[PDB]
This record gives structure tokens, C-alpha cells and sequence, in this order.
């Protein structure tokens, strides 16, 4: 188990790590999360009481590095940095947990939600999605524009997700127009998985990530992309079986943890309805179909 | 992408742009099998393609071979219309390209925005008003060469005659809808209208009699009392 410190907490914020969150008073004696999983990528995101403007976030892996808070009064927010001092670093957490300033990551022994919303996911694959190569970890908020928005300003901070787009030439191939946009399953297998993403489960990834900068940050353009993904998958007539079994999987905890109250604003009635209900694979996605009918049935 | 009458005048401008119109491309007669169920037989059709400031009409007959064991016809009429038109855009000069194409369908925006990808700067935009296009199998030359031809095939007229030498495109172009709202409405009596004078012929090159301006307006208030009256007797006023 891994440990996030905390410098201190000088302003009232409600901290999030993962689908947890728990609220934090103005110069609360809060000094950090412990007992975090190892072997899984995390997020501790942020939104301060006074200003809900601006949700944001850090996305880490424990694994490659020690890394802790610290508010910066000039910039006004909670910054994650790396300690590369060792030994100062047990040390400092040795004193928090035996002050005992510290909340517990408060994982369920039986639930393997986190795991579920990151299977695919890895830190390698989110720092050139979002380019910072001087941090291990990456940062992201919810005004973080894509590189597909900035084509339709500043690209240092971007959200440089794959570029999918249905009526592109990337997409179509001359000669077959009417077939490509109908069933993209050229787009899909060549042209993304064979030649972009190399495997699914780099697919697979990105879809997930985009999926949840969409819920923690409601970064618009993550759910864009999060939707593009799914309506390639599910308008193309040929899909390797285990893609279409996984799939139905993602999306069904997916679905399963989203907020209730933020299912008006984060699920495309569009795509859904596409996708379960006239697409290639309304037929394939059946845990994904029972939970959305029982849980949203007015989106559809 | 349809806008309002507003810029009844951007049609007519400097902007080289066409309307394309679909309804003919996919025809059939509807009818009985021995065993007492339906069946469709297709008929030649054509994609009706106009740039209103000039009257050039790019005819694209559609022949019956073209459906020859495919399926869900009236889906794939949609994007052999949008390949033919693409087919045109491209064996055109460049100073002769469109800048905008309007189809007076919306479902085929997106089988022409497909087909144009190779055209970016060529606007594809739908009509939202009402335009009698359809009626365009009435005009008694393009009928015939459509039913008569044995192989696809792409004949170009131009739908004004000589009109323009006399009024402006906008007046043209007001003409030519009247003429095809009457003839969609009462083909019967608007074909009347423009013939029961022998003595006022329809020259060899040209689809429409030779009125003079002066029978010119009085045909076009026939037309107008035609298009009243079946709307009289249609709804009862
Ligand atoms: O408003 C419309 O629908 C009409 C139109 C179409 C295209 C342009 Cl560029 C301008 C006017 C007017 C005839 C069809």
C-alpha cells in the first residue's frame, strides 16, 4: 500500500481519490491519503468550497514515484509534486500515520469497481494524452480543451485523445463511401486498431480514461471523445468477439457508477439509443442494455 | 443547414452553386404477383441537377441495370445520386466547380458531404421551403429521354430556353417553379394551359413554347389560377 501526503489543507476543499471524497475544513489538521492500492492508476482531484469553478485533478501510478500536496497560495490550488529525497519522504509519512492525520483509503474488501473503470488504463498511455513530460503525474480540469475542439487555443494544454471523426477521409476510403460510412468496421480495424491503437486494450483505454475525466471533471471534451469510441465499436458489423464481451463489461460499471444526478449531462441519448438499439451490436451488449433500461430508461 | 427567403437573392448571385434533386433516381411501378402478393418493377430514372443563375440542367439518367441484385434500393439511391453528382463535380474545369450545392432532400447531406470529401470548400446545405423539382418528368423532352435509353447516359439542357435573354435568373428561376408547382399539382390541366394554342410552338432546341413577354404573363396567371384552384378544390374553400 502506497501513501499520498499532504503539506497541509490551508483552504475548505472536497477531496476526491478515485469514486471516494470527503469534505476538508479551512485549516483542517488533514495531512493525506494512505493505504492506497498499489497496481492500479489513481486520481486525486480537487474542488475548493468557495469556488466550484474548476474541478481538477492529478492522475498518478504509486509505483513510479513518491509524490505529495502541497496548496500554493500564489496559483491557488492543491499541487501534486514528486519528493525524490527517500528517505525524507518514509519519514515524513511515518509521522502523519503515527499522528494519525491521515484518512484511509477506504477500499471494500468485495468491490472491484476501481479495478473495473482501470482496467485498461495506464500511466504510460495517460501522460501523452495529456503532455507534461517533466511530472510523473498528470494534471487535468474541467475547461482542458481536446485537440479535435482547438481544430473546430493553447495546445500545451490539451487533451490529445485519438481524432475520430465518421465523415473524414481518415475514415472513408475512396470507392466506398456508402459501405465505410455505413459499417465502420474498416475505420475501426484498420485503420484505429491495427494501425493507431496496435491492440484493444490500448483502445480500450483510452476509452475508459476519456470516460473518466468525463465524471470527475465533467470535461466536455472527454465525453465527446468517450462517446465517439463506443459508436465506432458499436456501428461496425465486424468486431472480434472478446472485444464486444469487454466492452459490454466497461461500459456496464461505467454506467453503474455514474451519478444519478449527472446522467442529463454526460450520456448522448443519441449514441445510447444508436448503439443499444439500432447498430450493428444492439444485440451485443447486454449487461450494458439491462442496466441502462432499468436505471435511465427516460434517456431512452 | 436550410435558411430563409431573406437571400431569395444569394440564389442568383455570382457564386457558381447547383441544386440537386433525388425523387427521380429510384422509380417503380407497384403491382400484383400471380400468387396474389406485391412486387416492384424499377423504371429509368435520373438525378436532376440545376445551377439556377444559368438554367444548365445536368440530366444524369439513371438506368434500370444500376439496381441489378442489389438491396435496400431506396437507401442505395441516396449515394449512387451523390456518387453521379461527385462524378460531375469532378469532370468539371475548376473556375466551373460549384461553391455550393443545395439538395432539396436532407437525407442527402450526408451522402453527398461523403462523397465531397475531396471538395471541403464546397458547401453542401438543404432546402427547408417547399421546391416542385419533382415535377420535372413532366416536361414532355425530359420524360422521353429518360424512358427511351437503353444504357446510363448524361444529356444537358438548358431548363430557361432562351428566357434569359429577355428577364433576369430571378424571374427564370419564378417561372420555371410556377410552371413545375402547376404541373405537380394538375399535370393534366397545366399541360392544357401551355399548349391549346397550335399556333405558339415549342422549337426543336427548347422544352417550353415560344410565348411572347405578353403571352408569357398571361400563361404564368393561368398557372396561378390553376395552383388556387386545386387548392380550392382540395380542401374545400
Ligand atoms: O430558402 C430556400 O430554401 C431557397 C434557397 C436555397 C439556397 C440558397 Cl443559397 C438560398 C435560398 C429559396 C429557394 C430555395
Amino acid at each position: 500500500m502506497n501513501t499520498v501526503p499532504f503539506t497541509s489543507a490551508p483552504i475548505e476543499v472536497t477531496i476526491g481519490i478515485d469514486q471516494y471524497s470527503f469534505n476538508v475544513k479551512e485549516n483542517q489538521p488533514f495531512h493525506g491519503i494512505k493505504d492506497i492500492p498499489i497496481g492500479h492508476v489513481h486520481v486525486i482531484h480537487f474542488q475548493h468550497a468557495d469556488n466550484s469553478s474548476m474541478r481538477y485533478g492529478y492522475w498518478f501510478d504509486c509505483r513510479m514515484g513518491n509524490f505529495y500536496i502541497q496548496y500554493d497560495p500564489k496559483d491557488g490550488l492543491y499541487k501534486m509534486m514528486e519528493e525524490r529525497d527517500g528517505a525524507k519522504f518514509e519519514n515524513i509519512v511515518h509521522n502523519f500515520k503515527e499522528r494519525q492525520m491521515m484518512v484511509s483509503y477506504p477500499k471494500i474488501d468485495e468491490d472491484d469497481t476501481w479495478y473495473n473503470l482501470t482496467e485498461f488504463v495506464q500511466m504510460d498511455k495517460i501522460r501523452k494524452i495529456v503532455r507534461k513530460d517533466e511530472n510523473q503525474f498528470s494534471y487535468v480540469d474541467s475547461s482542458m480543451t481536446t485537440v479535435q475542439e482547438n481544430e473546430l487555443s493553447d495546445p500545451a494544454h490539451s487533451l490529445n485523445y485519438t481524432v475520430i471523426n465518421f465523415k473524414s477521409r481518415e475514415a472513408i476510403r475512396p470507392g466506398h463511401e456508402m459501405e465505410d460510412f455505413l459499417d465502420k468496421s474498416y475505420y475501426l480495424n484498420t485503420v484505429m486498431l491495427q494501425g493507431i491503437f496496435k491492440n484493444s486494450s490500448n483502445y480500450f483505454g483510452e476509452l475508459q480514461f476519456a470516460f473518466l475525466n468525463a465524471m470527475f471533471f465533467g470535461n466536455y471534451g472527454s465525453s465527446l471523445q468517450w462517446h465517439a469510441m463506443i459508436e465506432l465499436i458499436c456501428s461496425s458489423a465486424t468486431v472480434p468477439k472478446h472485444m464486444l464481451d469487454k466492452l459490454d463489461e466497461i461500459l456496464y460499471y461505467q454506467i453503474k457508477t455514474l451519478p444519478e444526478q449527472y446522467s442529463d449531462i454526460l450520456l448522448n441519448e443519441r449514441v445510447w439509443n444508436i448503439c443499444l438499439y439500432s447498430s450493428f451490436q444492439k444485440n451485443s451488449l447486454h449487461n450494458t442494455e439491462k442496466i441502462m433500461e432499468n436505471k435511465y430508461p427516460e434517456l431512452l | 443547414g436550410a435558411m430563409n427567403s431573406s437571400n431569395y437573392a444569394e440564389l442568383f448571385n455570382n457564386d457558381i452553386k447547383l441544386f440537386v434533386d433525388d425523387t427521380n433516381v429510384y422509380r417503380v411501378t407497384v403491382h400484383k404477383t400471380f400468387e396474389g402478393n406485391v412486387a416492384t418493377k424499377a423504371i429509368n430514372g435520373c438525378i436532376f441537377t440545376l445551377n439556377p443563375k444559368t438554367g444548365h440542367l445536368f440530366l444524369k439518367i439513371i438506368h434500370t441495370s444500376v439496381w441489378a441484385g442489389q438491396k435496400r434500393l431506396s437507401q442505395l439511391a441516396k449515394w449512387k445520386t451523390a456518387e453521379e453528382v461527385s462524378a460531375l463535380v469532378r469532370s468539371l474545369p475548376k473556375e466551373e466547380q460549384p461553391k455550393q450545392i443545395i439538395v432539396t432532400r436532407k437525407a442527402m447531406l450526408d451522402p453527398l458531404e461523403v462523397h465531397m470529401l475531396d471538395f471541403p470548400n464546397i458547401a453542401i446545405r438543404p432546402t427547408e421551403l417547399r421546391l416542385p423539382f419533382s415535377a420535372a418528368m413532366s416536361i414532355d423532352k425530359l420524360s422521353d429521354v429518360v424512358m427511351k435509353a437503353t444504357e446510363p447516359q448524361m444529356v444537358l439542357f438548358n431548363i430557361y430556353d432562351d428566357w434569359l435573354d429577355r428577364i433576369s435568373s430571378y424571374t427564370a428561376f419564378s417561372r420555371l417553379t410556377l410552371l413545375l408547382r402547376a404541373l405537380k399539382t394538375n399535370e393534366e390541366s397545366a399541360k392544357m394551359i401551355l399548349l391549346s394554342d397550335p399556333t405558339i410552338t415549342i422549337k426543336s432546341y427548347h422544352l417550353w413554347p415560344s410565348f411572347t413577354d405578353e403571352q408569357w404573363i398571361t400563361i404564368e396567371s393561368q398557372m396561378r389560377d390553376l395552383i388556387l384552384t386545386e387548392y380550392g378544390r382540395k380542401y374545400n374553400v
